[PDB]
């Protein structure tokens, strides 16, 4: 009987399978444009808006 | 490595042939070899000329 | 797959980072699938017509 398996090597191909993933729906729908760029270096770490009368 | 048969006419039927068996040799990584030096900025300014030498 | 730290200042000095751990999926060979036939030269001459059907 032949024994060949030291002739060859155990190969890990360079490819990845797919992972799982998740949906981002809250981010898209909350308010975006109102707080954009408002907290910056002149502001310190918070800022405020006005409640109605 | 192989072995041979000697017959008058070359008729090899019935007898044993050479199996094929593979061996292999392995080699491994060692430790690092490292030299490390340190010196002050003061010394580079006023002391170490020819640091490459 | 990774995971994340939550710091007030971004100071991660004393903590546990992610570890890289690799898995792999493997696949093999099965048996052969073989279909084999035979027939006599005489049968071919006087009998097997439409051999390709």
């Amino acid at each position: 009987p032949n024994n060949l398996d030291s002739n060859v090597s155990q190969i890990v191909l360079k490819k990845f399978l797919p992972g799982f993933m998740s949906d981002l729906v809250l981010a898209k729908t909350v308010d975006r444009q109102l707080l954009a760029g408002e907290i910056n270096s002149s502001t310190g770490d918070s800022v405020s808006f006005k409640r109605p009368h | 490595q192989f072995s041979s048969l000697r017959t008058p006419t070359g008729d090899i039927s019935g007898q044993n042939k050479n199996n094929l068996i593979s061996g292999k040799a392995t080699g491994r990584v060692g430790n690092y070899i490292t030299v490390a030096v340190e010196y002050q900025q003061l010394e580079e300014a006023i002391k170490l000329n020819q640091l490459e030498e």
